This record gives structure tokens, C-alpha cells and sequence, in this order.
């Protein structure tokens, strides 16, 4: 029936945040605090477009801003961050409980030298709004014209003509 | 559709031909009935797990549950025969013919 | 999420771009043809992605989560 | 069994003999297998050999019924040169009735069978001619 | 006598589970949520006969989403062609498909 | 086959449109017949329990007559409501679709040909 | 022949079903069905259904431990047949195994059999998802919303089990 | 009712203890003060993603940043 | 049987029937069917007799096979359709399996091999409950899925049911086997018209239920389960002979009785679809049913059989049994013809 | 996969011990060492006679109570649900149904033994 329209491999060729799970988890709160705008833009346009072939620029900007944030982490607070993600990575379940001293040192260093505040419990789980400019897709599901419904019933209920009209029954 | 679907439905009809052709014992037929229900349960669970239908996940186990709620009844319909006949052969179960 | 969408599009493009070089002499086939009447994006099943790769990736990706203890 | 009846009615009547006769024989054989399977199902045969003897008996009787019916219809429609006449089917029905009386070893059964499936064959023929429906599709 | 008392008393007994595109716990979509939505909304209130006669395309797309059988035939055809071309000997797999490929992240 | 009409609003014995119809009069012959049915039922109770048939238990006969008349009146109301619904849907569809049901020009007998078969 | 693990488990399922469908004796039929239920539970675990597979395992173990107790209680013959002590049991077991291998050879050769519906020869893993469900399993919230969303279903299930108890009490009274 | 209670406590204390525990488990959550705390604790767990919304310009409640004071906080469980 | 436990059992079977009536889900339909099974099972074992155990075993096995076929049909419909709404089915094989399940549950031929033994092995009240209340839920399910019902299958099952019921009723002396084969004949008459106008099916079901309940109430009142005792009822009371004569004339299909009301209008909804020979054949088999009915009426009422000397004692005590709404159901079973258009209340 | 390896290793170690226990020592059998054990005398009949077992209802109701367990078993994940009132009310209802079945068994003389 239809044909698929796939993007070229050149457009998808973009450098990546080549890090691990524990490194991403160690700086997760500060990444969610500082870099909320491009991430929320990407999440909103992905939720309202439902098509990854049209959702590439916001993902590119999310990736670039994430790598910029990690570069800013690397320039100022490298060694406490290395200690933090190392002791995070030692634990099997990646528990935030077994890393209190390293987390305290990391947040103190990044607050004193970069002024980022770690969000409290539930602050990252709030619903937000995004000052976007893309138009609202009026037909996001690629549907077609709906069939015409049946006409309703109109008019008064006049009585039956000459009774039931069933065989010899007059009434 | 697939392959495991074919295997499970063929197991169901194999157990159906096992039940529908008796071999002179009631409880063996009860075992074949529970086998047919096993094929039904396996098919339903696999169908749900392929289709990601989360909220219908109650239906297999409950189906399973209700089967036991009749299967014990079949066992409760065995010893009563054993309380009248010495054994539970179906060829002895022909009193209702007059 | 961005990584997952970019990887899915990359794998689908890799599968489509090698479908052309294998099926040429066959008659009456249009390459890359979809089986859906609508042009809307669908979440691809696992056979469309890794249906041309080696089997080690198959048991490390399909059953890999379940078989990891 | 939806193709046996249609293949019976896919050939013009009284034109070719052996194909129509074999089609009617196959329909009779299917009916005989059905009735013999039911007979060995509800009634237990005393042995395997007696059961397959009963199955072969019913198969042979019904196959002879169908073969003689189709044959007699074929030569009747060929001799009278009337394809659209149910009298050929009535004659074939009496031929089948005589066949049933011969295989069952009776005479009054043969005459009653003459009348009964001769009328049945005639009803089939004007059902085909006038387009009657045994299972009418819902219209209103 | 389908006595629909679920609408007479206004009590929801089993309308919350009967359809794949219903409200799900923790908002988890099924594998064919959009196709279910299209098939329901196209074939709503116009009758079953008109729904079958007119809304056949979206129901066919939904059935293809569920069973995926046409994709199975496609994969079978390309895999039989691949096995044949390996067996005669005019095909070589690329390093990306063979495993040594260094995936995107 | 009226189930679609009983699709949106169910388990209603007499809907809002049924009140706009003329109710059956108490002198309707069908109501009298149903009252006779109740009287016969009371006579059958006087018969089968070995009682006098025409005098025993006037309260039972009056209860039977009243109950039969009550359920007969309500069933007749539902019946004429359903028949009025049938005729109204009839006329609505026959206004709605004139292309599939055209008009007929009734010819006179001075030109329509008929074949006369003599009886002799 | 590695990624056909679901196919192999289904073949053992059909083999055990043919084995206990001969109806030789309730203990041996229970053994055959228990092997079949073990590989069916293996199928469900291999499809991610940990809870459903373990539940069908535990339920079947309890139910046919009761069945074992019943066949050792009442329904016993003097010389039970294993599989070969009688002729028709072995005949129908060999027959069922032959048809099982018949569509095995039919599905590994043309990869598309037609028995009522049409069936393919690839493993079911091709239909399994490519997406991740986060920090949770979906069937767990299915059986969790069993109590919240499932009001009428749980009510009728509990009432039916209570009625089963009272019925089973009433049946074996005698007087 | 004291004599009957003493009688069942003397005959079988297990039934008396079981019925006391059952009655406590029935009537105490209906008198509990922390049930609504459990309600908001269960409701406040962030399982799925909190997707944002489109903007028409008229919303006083939702924020543009997670650290903005507008929006719901979670101070009650932090103190408790 | 304990009265409270019996009341709970009756509330369970009516609750299962109501659940099948009101549910819009296939699983709840099957749950109601299972509750119906599990509640009707001890009704047959109220007397604790070996005949009751044989009947219960046969009924339980047949209904279990029907339930498993119903579940397989439901799962096939789910897999090809993805939902659970009680509406038209999306597969012919699921329609086959559900039609076989409902035919097995109803007792329609050739699955009629369990109804006469089950009716014979149980008492009269249990037979009433069976032959009346088990014919409501499968009729509702067939009412729900009539778009997907194959025409040839249901028509073949109907004509086989009527022919087999008449031929079975020609050669039975017991009253309960007569009732079972008459129920098969009425089932075929009722399900032949299902695809053309289901209101005719509902009307014939209502009339059949009223007449069968009337006859079983008369049999309970006379405490008779044999033809000879039914003939002996003439000496005990003449009024009982009058009512058995008029009722068994009503179920024959004679005007102006109420039993001519459904069947005739069945033809009125089958000649509109230009099906002519099928109502004629079913009328001929209705004449066969009328023949065994006429033999039974000759046995009981029109000829007074010789009696014994013991019945004089029974002349000194009136009938103290409770006849539940007997005159109303007799009147509705006899003289409902002049109120024929009342079937329009079933739309 | 690791579960399969553990199962195969356990079965291999189990079936290797009986093979070592059987084919290693010297066998010497007559028609008395293979005889059934009846405390030094011949057995009276066979052991395949039907036992007049007395806890048939207890086994069936064990099955039914195990299905009650199957209904009550997914309760911990229901602790994470939002609608807590319906959860608590119906968990209490199902436990009460279990207790009602047990109490009816207690009153109507079901937990005791036959004969
Ligand atoms: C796991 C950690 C270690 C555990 C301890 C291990 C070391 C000790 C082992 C001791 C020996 C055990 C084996 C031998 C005994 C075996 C038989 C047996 O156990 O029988 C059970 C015995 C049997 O009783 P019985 O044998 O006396 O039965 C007689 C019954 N009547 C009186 C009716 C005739 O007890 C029970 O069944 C009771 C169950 C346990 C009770 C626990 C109560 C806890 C507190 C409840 C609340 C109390 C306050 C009041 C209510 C307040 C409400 C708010
Ligand atoms: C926890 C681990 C436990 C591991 C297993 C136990 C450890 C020891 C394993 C070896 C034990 C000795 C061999 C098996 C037992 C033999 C018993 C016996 O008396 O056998 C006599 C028999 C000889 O007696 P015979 O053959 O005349 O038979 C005696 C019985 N009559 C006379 C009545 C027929 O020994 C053998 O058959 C030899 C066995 C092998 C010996 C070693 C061969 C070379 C191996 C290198």
C-alpha cells in the first residue's frame, strides 16, 4: 500500500554523549535542573508529533546541551565528580543512599564554583509549560474523513394508522 | 499468525480428541479436560503478552481459577460413583437408558 | 529517548539500504514497501530491525533481559 | 461436500454419462461414509471386522444408489432428448428405489422407495429450474 | 434479551477492560493503541453493517498491526532470498550486520 | 429489530415519547378480554382446590381481575407505543429516501392489456 | 537451532500432551501433563511472564497432587498400565507423536502450514517489543489493578469460590 | 456479655484472639489519621514521565522551571 | 436439603443467569455460565440416588466440553479482534466453536444425547428448573452474536433438532423423555427463525417456557411420572384431566389455542424471506409431535383407564400441595391467541 | 539461560549418584530379596486395593483454599495503587470470604473425619 519515508543516514550522524550509566546517574539531578528547557521542548514535540522522523532537531539540541553541561562539569569539578561516580558505580543497584559523603562534596563544590542548586524531592516531577513556536498538529494520527452518521429521529409520535395492521386484527 | 500459536492450538485439539474418545475411566477424562484448559490458559497468556494488553492480565489466572472451581467438582462427582459402584468405569455408567 | 529514536531510525535505514542490493532480479517487487494503508509511524517489531543480523545479537537482545539471571 | 454437488450441477444434464454417474457415486459414497460412521458411533460393532463390514455395506449400498440414479437420469435424458424435464429424474428415482429394494432384499420397500425418492428427485429438478432455496438468505 | 443494566443504573462493571484502548494503570499503551482508536472512532454509532462496509481499511490496518503476518511474509521472502544467494555464492554480508559495528551510543 | 431505537436509553417500559400517545380507554375490548381471562383464572382456582366455583373467595377473584387488568393495560400501552414507533420510523425513512422508492402512474383500464381465458 | 527455544519448548509441550492424552492411568497422565505444564511455564517465563508461569506451576502442582491422592484413594485398578501394557494406549500415543512430527516436518520445510488458519515457521521473538517499560513490569500492575479496577470480577470470583465450597460440601452428604 | 466472653476465652482463646484482631483491623483504618497521608504518598510517586503542555499564555499555576515556587511541592513528606 | 442453603443455591443460579444477561464482556459471560453450572449441579442431587449421580455426571461432562469450546472461541475472537465486546464475531471458526458450544449447552441435535437421560434421572422440580432456566442464557448469547452466525449451520441444526425430537418422542413411555424430546422440537422451531427475526425467537421461547412450566406444575400436582399413573389421575380428579387435555392440546399446535400463536407466525417471518419448503417440513414434523401428544392425551383424559381400590382413601383428603400460579400459567398457555399482537412488547 | 545450566548440572549430579550406586557394586538377586516387605510374612492381597480414605473433602478444600491464596497473592503490588480505599475494603472482603468458608466448614462438621 503506502511507502515509508526514512531520513538519510547523514542527518542521523551526530556525535554522542559517550558515558556510562553511573556517570549519567551521578550528575542526573544537576542535568535535570540546568538543562530543563531543551529536554522539555524535545519531550513536548515528541509527545505531540508521535513521529521520530520529524523529531530530530530537538534531540540534536538536547544531545548538544547535555554534552555542553558535561563539559562545564569537566572544566571545574572533575576529581570530586570522578570520586562520586566511582563510588556510585561500585554499588550493584546504583543506590543513592550509599554515597552520602561523595554527594555532599560534589554538591558543595559545584555550588561554590558554579552556583547550581540541587532540586529537592519531587521538584523534577512537576508538570511544566514550554514557550515553543511550532504549530499544533491538527491531524497527528494521519487519519481520514469520518463516515457520515445515520440521521436521528425527529417529529411527534403520531399514532399507528388503523391499528397494528396485523392480519385481521383491527386494533 | 505464528508457530507457538499453532503448537498450542494443536495441543488443545489433541487433548480434545483425547477427551472425546473415552478409555473407560472418568478421571482420565478429567485430566484431559484440565489439559484442554492448560492449552487455553497458555494461549491466552501468550496472546496477551505479545499484544502488551496489561489490564486484561487478570483474565488468564481468573480463567485458571474458575477451572479449578469446576475441576474439584468433577472430583466431587467421582467418589459418589465410588460410593455406589466399586470402580469408576464409564461402561458401568449405563443405568439411565430406560 | 533521543538516543533510542536515532538508533531506531539508523537501524531501519541500514535494513532498507541493503534490501535494494539483494532483491533486484526478482520480478514485480517494490523495495521498502510498507504493509500499512496509512503513512503514520508505527513502532517497529523486532524482526524488522535485527532480521538481517547475526543470531548472537538475537539471543543477546531479545531474550537477553530475561536470561540475565 | 460443497464442491461435489456443484460439480454434479456444473455439467449439462443428459450430455455426458460417466462423469455424472461418478459424481453421483461420489456423493453417495460421502453420504454412506457419514451414515456408517454414525451407525458405528451410536451402535457398538461387536468386532473391528464386523464394523468395517457394516461400513463397506453402507458405502456399497449408497454408491450403487447414486450410480444407478445418475446413470438412469443420463440415459433417460439422452433417449427422450429433454434436459429440462423432471420425468427423467422420477425414472431415476424409481431406479434407485429398485436398487434399494434389491440391496435390502425387499419389494414393498422398493416400491415405496420408487415413489419417495422419485418425488424427491422431481422436487430437486423443479427446485433447480424454478430457483427455489432450501436455506433462504435473510432479506427483510 | 441483552438487558444492559450497566447504563440503566449508571454503574461501570466491565467497560473498563473490554477494549484494548481503554484507561490503563499508570498510563501504559498497548501495541496497537492508535489503530484501536481509529477503528473505534471511525465505526462509532453508524451500525455494524455500515462499519464493515465502510471502515474496512482501518480495521485491516489494525489486524495487520496485531497479527503482523504480512511483515512475516515479507521477512520470510527476503530471508529465503538471502539464504539462496548465500547458498549459490553471490552475496557477502557487511561488517555492520556481522556484528563488529560499534553501535550508536 | 427495533433494538437500535432501544439502544441509547435502555430498560424503559414507557419512554417520554409514550406519554404523547392516546392511552387505551378502559372500555377497550382487549382490556375486557384480559379481565375475562382473570375471571377464568379465578374460576380455575375455585375448581382445582375443591371449592364451590361461583361463590367461594370473591376477594381472590377480584384480586385476579384487578391484577390481570393492570398488567394488560400496561402491556397494551407498550404495544401501541411500539406500533406507533414502527409507523413513525416507516414514514421518516420514506420521507428520507425518495430516490430508491419512486412514484407509480396508475393506468386506466382502457389501455392496459389483459388476457381473457374462456371457461367452457 | 538456538533461537528456536520457544519452538523446542512448544514441541515438548505437544509431546507431553500426546503422551498423557492416551489416558493410560491417572498417575502417568498426571506425570505427562506435569511435564507439559513445566515446559509451558518455561514458555511463559521465556516470554517475560514470571508471575503467570509460576502461578500456573503452583496451581497445577496442588491440583494434581490432589488428583494423585484421589487416584490412589478410589480410582485404582489391580494392574495399572504404564504405556505399553495395553495396545490402544501405545497405538494412540505413537499415532499422536507421528502427527506431531508430521507438522514438525511440515513447518520446518515450507515455513508456512495451513491448518484451519495459516501458520509461520519463525520464532515468536520477532513480534516481541523493542521498547522499554521503565522501572516496572506491566503484568504486575495488571494483577495490582485486579483489586482497584477489578471490582465486579473479584466479587463474582470470590462468590463463585464460596459457592464451590458450599456445593462441594452439599454434594457428598449422602442423606 | 462478660460470662459468654469468659466462656469462649476459657474454651478456645485462639478464636477470641482471631476475632479481636479481625475487629481491630476492620474498625481501626476507618479511625486512622494517616490514611490520607498514605493516599498522597502513593499519589506522589513519579512513575511515568511528567510531560509538559502547550501554552496559550493563560496559566497561573504551572511553572516554566522545576525550581519555580509555582506548582505543587512535597514539603509534607520531607518533614512528616 | 437445608432451606437457607437451597435459597442461596437458587440465588446463585439466578445471579449467574443475570450476569450472562447484563455483561458486555466475554469473560463475565463465561463466569456467569460457570456459576450457572455450579449452582444447577446440586439441584439434581437433592435426593441422593444413583440415577441422579449418573445424570449429574453426564450433564457436567457435556457442559464442561461446551464451556471449553466457548473459551476457545472467545480466545480466537480475541486474537483476531483484540477486544472483548459482546457483539458480532470476527472469525468464522470462532463462530463455529461458539455455535457448537451453545448447541451443546442447549441440547440441540445431534448434541441431544444428554437431555433425555438428564431429565429422566432428576425429579420434576429439577427438570422444570433445567428445561426452563437453562434455555435463557444461551438464547441471549445467540441473540448477541446473530450477525456472525452461519446460516446453513443453524438451519441444519434446527431441522435436525425438530426431526430428531419428533422421532424420539414417538417411542417413549416415560413422561420426562417425552418432555426432553418435545423440548428439542421446540428448540429447533425456536432457533430456525433466529436469523430472520429474533423477536419471533423470544416470543416462541416465552410461550414454550410458559407451557412447559404449566405441564411440569401439573405433573408435580398429580405427583405422576408415568403414563399409567397419569391415566389413573382420572379417578382422583376430573379437573386435572380437563387441564392436562387442554394444555397438551395447546402444545400440539391447534387453533384457537396459544400454541398455534408462535409457530404460525414463524412462517409469517419465513415466507417474507421466500423460504417455503422449510416451514412446510417443520410443520410436518410438528404434526409428528402432535401425534405423540395425541397418543398421550388418549392415555390420560379422553379414555378413563381402570383404577385400583386404594384411591378411595385419596378421596378423603384434598390436595394440600402448593400449585405455584397454576391457573394463570394454564390460562396463558391456553387462550393467548386473541392477544396475538402483544409480541410487539418484545421489540 | 543460567537457570537452565543450573537445572542441567543438578540433574547430572543427581543421576550420576544412582548410576554409581547401581553399576559399581556386585549384584546377586534371588526370588526372595525382590519380594515385597510385609514384616516377614506374605502380603495379604495387593496394595492396589482402593483405600477408604477419609479426608477427600479436606483435599478438595485444600485445592479451593489454594485458589483463595492465588486470589490473595498479588496483594503487595496493590499496595502501590492510588485507590487505597477499594483495595483495603476488598482485600478485607476476600479474607472475610475465606473465613466464611472456613466457618461454614467448622459448623457443618467438615473439618472432622469420617467413620
Ligand atoms: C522462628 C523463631 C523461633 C521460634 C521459636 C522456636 C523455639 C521454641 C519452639 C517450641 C516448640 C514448638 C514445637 C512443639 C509444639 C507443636 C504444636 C504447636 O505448636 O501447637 C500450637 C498450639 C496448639 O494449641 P493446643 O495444643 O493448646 O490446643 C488446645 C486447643 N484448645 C484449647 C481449644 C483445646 O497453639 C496454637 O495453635 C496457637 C498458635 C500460636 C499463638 C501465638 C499467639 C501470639 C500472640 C497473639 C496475641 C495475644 C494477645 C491477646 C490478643 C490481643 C489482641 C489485640
Ligand atoms: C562418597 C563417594 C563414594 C564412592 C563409592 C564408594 C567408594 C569405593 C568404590 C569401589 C568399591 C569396591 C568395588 C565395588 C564393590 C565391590 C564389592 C565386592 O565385594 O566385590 C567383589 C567382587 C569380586 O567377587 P565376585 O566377582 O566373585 O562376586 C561375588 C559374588 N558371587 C561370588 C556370589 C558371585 O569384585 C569385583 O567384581 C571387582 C570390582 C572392581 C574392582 C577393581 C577393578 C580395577 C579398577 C581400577
Amino acid at each position: 500500500p503506502g511507502i515509508v519515508e526514512l531520513p538519510s543516514l547523514e542527518d542521523l550522524k551526530v556525535q554522542e554523549v559517550k558515558v556510562s550509566s553511573s556517570v549519567l546517574k551521578a550528575a542526573a539531578h544537576h542535568y535535570g535542573a540546568q538543562c530543563d528547557k531543551p529536554n522539555k521542548e524535545f519531550m513536548l514535540c515528541r509527545w505531540e508529533e508521535k513521529d521520530p522522523r520529524r523529531c530530530l532537531e530537538e534531540g540534536k539540541l538536547v544531545n548538544q546541551c547535555a554534552l555542553e553541561f558535561f563539559r562545564q562539569i569537566k572544566r571545574h569539578c572533575a576529581e570530586p565528580f570522578t570520586e562520586y561516580w566511582t563510588c556510585i558505580d561500585y554499588s550493584g543497584l546504583q543506590l543513592f543512599r550509599r554515597c552520602r559523603k561523595e554527594q555532599a562534596q560534589f554538591d558543595k563544590c559545584v555550588l561554590d564554583k558554579l552556583g547550581w542548586v540541587r532540586p529537592d524531592l519531587g521538584e523534577l516531577s512537576k508538570v511544566t509549560k514550554v514557550k515553543t513556536d511550532r504549530p499544533l498538529p491538527e491531524n497527528p494520527y494521519h487519519s481520514r474523513a469520518r463516515p457520515e452518521p445515520n440521521p436521528e429521529v425527529e417529529g411527534d409520535l403520531k399514532p399507528a394508522r388503523h391499528g397494528s395492521r396485523l392480519f385481521f386484527w383491527t386494533m | 499468525m505464528s508457530l507457538v500459536y499453532m503448537n498450542i492450538m494443536m495441543a488443545f485439539t489433541v487433548s480434545l480428541t483425547g477427551l472425546l474418545m473415552y478409555r473407560s475411566h472418568l478421571m482420565s477424562s478429567l485430566l484431559c479436560l484440565e489439559g484442554m484448559m492448560l492449552s487455553l490458559f497458555i494461549l491466552a497468556t501468550l496472546m496477551i503478552l505479545n499484544s502488551h494488553f496489561t489490564l486484561a492480565s487478570m483474565m488468564p489466572i481468573i480463567l485458571l481459577v474458575f477451572a479449578a472451581c469446576e475441576a474439584a467438582l468433577g472430583l466431587s462427582l467421582l467418589v459418589m460413583v465410588s460410593n455406589t459402584y466399586g470402580t469408576d468405569y464409564v461402561q458401568n455408567l449405563n443405568l439411565l437408558q430406560c | 529517548q533521543a538516543e533510542k529514536d536515532r538508533r531506531v531510525l539508523q537501524m531501519l535505514r541500514e535494513n532498507l539500504e541493503e534490501e535494494a542490493t539483494i532483491m533486484k532480479d526478482v520480478p514485480g517487487w517494490k523495495v521498502g514497501e510498507s504493509v500499512f494503508h496509512t503513512t503514520r509511524w508505527v513502532t517497529p517489531m523486532m524482526g524488522e530491525l535485527y532480521g538481517l543480523r547475526t543470531g548472537e545479537e538475537i539471543l543477546s537482545s531479545t531474550y537477553g533481559f530475561i536470561w540475565y539471571t | 461436500a460443497k464442491t461435489l454437488l456443484h460439480q454434479y450441477w456444473d455439467i449439462p444434464e443428459g450430455t455426458e454419462c460417466h462423469r455424472k454417474t461418478y459424481a453421483a457415486t461420489s456423493i453417495g459414497g460421502a453420504s454412506g461414509l457419514v451414515v456408517s460412521a454414525y451407525s458405528v458411533a451410536l451402535k457398538t460393532p461387536t468386532s473391528f471386522l464386523e464394523g468395517v463390514a457394516r461400513t463397506g455395506r453402507y458405502t456399497f449400498t449408497a454408491a450403487a444408489i447414486g450410480a444407478i440414479f445418475g446413470l438412469t437420469s443420463c440415459i433417460s435424458a439422452q433417449v427422450r432428448e429433454k434436459p429440462d424435464d423432471p420425468l427423467n429424474y422420477l425414472i431415476g428415482g424409481c431406479a434407485g428405489g429398485l436398487t434399494l429394494g434389491a440391496r435390502t432384499r425387499s419389494y414393498g420397500i422398493g416400491a415405496a422407495a420408487c415413489a419417495y425418492m422419485g418425488l424427491t428427485a422431481a422436487l430437486v429438478k423443479m427446485g433447480q429450474l424454478e430457483g427455489w432455496k432450501v436455506f433462504a438468505e435473510p432479506k427483510v | 434479551p441483552f438487558f444492559d443494566v450497566q447504563k440503566k443504573l449508571g454503574v461501570d462493571l466491565d467497560h473498563w477492560m473490554t477494549i484494548q484502548s481503554a484507561e490503563q494503570p499508570h498510563r501504559i499503551p498497548a501495541r496497537c493503541h492508535a489503530f484501536e482508536k481509529e477503528w473505534i472512532e471511525c465505526a462509532h454509532g453508524i451500525g455494524s453493517i455500515r462499519a464493515e462496509k465502510e471502515c474496512k481499511i482501518e480495521f485491516e490496518d489494525f489486524r495487520e498491526c496485531l497479527l503482523r503476518q504480512k511483515t512475516m511474509k515479507r521477512l520470510n521472502a527476503i530471508k529465503r532470498q538471502r539464504d539462496k544467494l548465500i547458498k549459490e555464492g553471490k552475496y557477502t554480508p557487511p561488517p555492520h550486520h556481522s556484528g563488529q559495528e560499534d553501535l550508536r551510543p | 429489530m427495533m433494538t437500535g431505537r432501544q439502544a441509547r436509553a435502555p430498560l424503559q417500559f414507557l419512554p417520554d415519547e409514550a406519554r404523547s400517545l392516546p392511552p387505551p380507554k378502559l372500555t377497550d375490548p382487549r382490556l375486557a378480554y384480559i379481565g375475562f381471562l382473570g375471571y377464568c383464572s379465578g374460576l380455575i382456582d375455585n375448581a382445582i382446590r375443591r371449592r364451590p366455583v361461583l361463590s367461594a373467595g370473591l376477594h381472590r377473584q377480584f384480586l385476579y381481575i384487578t391484577s390481570f387488568v393492570f398488567v394488560g393495560y400496561y402491556l397494551l400501552k407498550r404495544q401501541d407505543y411500539m406500533y406507533a414507533v414502527r409507523d413513525h420510523d416507516m414514514f421518516s425513512y420514506i420521507k428520507s429516501h425518495p430516490e430508491d422508492f419512486p412514484e407509480k402512474d396508475k393506468k386506466t383500464y382502457r389501455e392496459v392489456f389483459e388476457e381473457f381465458h374462456p371457461v367452457r | 537451532m538456538m533461537t528456536y527455544i520457544v519452538f523446542i519448548l512448544s514441541i515438548i509441550f505437544v509431546m507431553g500432551f500426546v503422551g498423557f492424552s492416551s489416558k493410560p492411568s491417572p498417575i502417568y497422565g498426571g506425570l505427562g501433563l506435569i511435564v507439559s505444564g513445566g515446559v509451558g511455564c518455561g514458555i511463559v517465563l521465556n516470554f517475560g511472564g514470571s508471575f503467570l508461569g509460576l502461578m500456573v506451576f503452583l496451581i497445577y502442582l496442588g491440583g494434581m497432587m490432589v488428583v494423585f491422592g484421589y487416584t490412589t484413594a478410589m480410582a485404582t485398578e489391580q494392574y495399572p498400565e504404564v504405556w505399553v501394557s495395553n495396545k490402544v494406549v501405545l497405538g494412540t500415543f505413537i499415532t499422536g507423536l507421528l502427527m506431531e512430527f508430521l507438522m514438525v516436518y511440515y513447518v520446518l520445510k515450507d515455513k508456512e502450514v495451513e491448518i484451519v488458519f495459516k501458520f509461520n515457521g519463525m520464532g515468536d521473538w520477532v513480534i516481541y517489543d523493542t521498547g522499554d517499560s521503565g522501572f516496572f513490569s506491566e503484568e504486575a500492575m495488571g494483577i495490582a489493578a485486579l483489586y482497584s479496577y477489578g471490582t465486579w470480577l473479584v466479587i463474582v470470583t470470590g462468590w463463585s469460590l464460596l459457592i464451590g465450597v458450599v456445593v462441594i460440601m452439599e454434594i457428598t452428604r449422602g442423606n | 456479655v462478660a460470662a459468654f466472653l469468659k466462656n469462649v476465652w476459657a474454651k478456645e482463646p485462639v478464636l477470641v484472639a482471631s476475632f479481636a484482631i479481625a475487629g481491630l483491623a476492620v474498625i481501626l483504618p476507618t479511625l486512622s489519621p494517616y490514611t490520607k497521608y498514605s493516599l498522597m504518598i502513593n499519589r506522589a510517586t513519579p512513575y511515568n514521565y511528567p510531560v509538559p503542555l502547550r501554552d496559550d499564555g493563560n496559566m497561573p499555576d504551572v511553572p516554566s522551571h522545576p525550581q519555580d515556587p509555582q506548582g505543587p511541592s512535597l514539603e509534607w513528606l520531607k518533614r512528616l | 436439603m437445608n432451606p437457607i442453603i437451597l435459597i442461596i443455591i437458587l440465588m446463585t443460579v439466578m445471579l449467574g443467569t443475570i450476569i450472562v444477561m447484563i455483561s458486555t464482556h466475554w469473560l463475565l459471560i463465561w463466569i456467569g455460565f460457570e456459576m450457572n453450572m455450579l449452582a444447577i449441579i446440586p439441584i439434581m442431587m437433592k435426593k441422593h440416588n444413583p440415577r441422579a449421580t449418573e445424570a449429574s455426571t453426564k450433564y457436567f461432562l457435556t457442559q464442561s466440553t461446551a464451556s471449553m469450546l466457548l473459551m476457545m472461541a472467545i480466545i480466537i475472537n480475541l486474537m483476531f479482534s483484540g477486544q472483548w465486546t459482546v457483539m458480532k464475531l470476527f472469525n468464522p471458526m470462532a463462530s463455529m466453536l461458539m455455535t457448537m458450544a451453545l448447541a451443546m449447552k442447549l441440547g440441540m441435535a445431534p448434541f441431544h444425547f444428554w437431555v433425555p437421560e438428564v431429565t429422566q434421572g432428576i425429579p420434576l422440580s429439577s427438570g422444570l428448573i433445567l428445561l426452563t432456566w437453562q434455555k435463557l442464557a444461551p438464547m441471549s448469547v445467540l441473540y448477541q452474536i446473530l450477525p456472525s452466525i452461519n446460516l446453513d449451520l443453524i438451519l441444519t441444526l434446527s431441522i435436525l433438532s425438530i426431526t430428531i425430537g419428533g422421532w424420539g418422542g414417538l417411542n417413549q413411555t416415560q413422561l420426562r423423555k417425552i418432555m426432553a424430546y418435545s423440548s428439542i422440537a421446540h428448540m429447533g422451531w425456536m432457533t430456525a427463525v433466529l436469523l430472520y427475526n429474533p423477536t419471533m425467537t423470544l416470543l416462541n421461547l416465552i410461550i414454550y417456557i410458559i407451557m412447559t412450566s404449566t405441564m411440569f406444575t401439573l405433573f408435580m400436582a398429580n405427583s405422576t411420572t408415568t403414563t399409567l399413573s397419569l391415566s389413573h389421575t382420572w379417578n382422583k380428579a376430573p379437573i386435572m384431566t380437563i387441564l392436562v387435555l387442554i394444555t397438551l392440546l395447546s402444545m400440539g399446535g391447534l387453533p384457537p389455542l396459544s400454541g398455534f400463536m408462535p409457530k404460525w407466525m414463524i412462517i409469517q417471518e419465513m415466507t417474507k424471506n421466500d423460504s417455503i419448503i422449510l416451514p412446510t417440513l417443520m410443520a410436518i414434523t410438528a404434526l409428528l409431535n402432535l401425534y405423540f401428544y395425541m397418543r398421550l392425551t388418549y392415555s390420560t383424559a379422553l379414555t378413563m383407564f381402570p383404577s385400583t381400590n386404594n384411591m378411595k382413601m385419596k378421596w378423603q383428603f384434598p390436595t394440600t400441595k402448593r400449585m405455584t400460579l397454576l391457573p394463570t400459567m394454564t390460562v396463558l398457555s391456553t387462550m393467548l391467541l386473541p392477544l396475538t399482537p402483544i409480541l410487539s412488547i418484545l421489540e | 539461560m543460567n537457570l537452565m545450566i543450573t537445572l542441567l548440572t543438578n540433574f547430572t549430579l543427581a543421576t550420576l549418584l544412582v548410576t554409581i550406586a547401581f553399576w559399581l557394586p556386585q549384584l546377586n538377586v534371588y526370588s526372595e530379596k525382590t519380594s515385597p516387605y510385609e514384616c516377614g510374612f506374605d502380603p495379604m492381597g495387593s496394595a492396589r486395593l482402593p483405600f477408604s480414605m477419609k479426608f477427600f473433602l479436606v483435599a478438595i478444600t485444600f485445592l479451593l483454599f489454594d485458589l483463595e491464596i492465588a486470589l490473595l497473592l498479588p496483594l503487595p503490588w496493590a499496595s502501590q495503587t492510588t485507590n487505597l480505599n477499594t483495595m483495603l475494603t476488598m482485600a478485607l472482603l476476600l479474607i472475610f470470604l475465606l473465613a466464611v468458608s472456613l466457618a461454614y466448614e467448622w459448623t457443618q462438621k467438615g473439618l472432622e473425619w469420617t467413620e
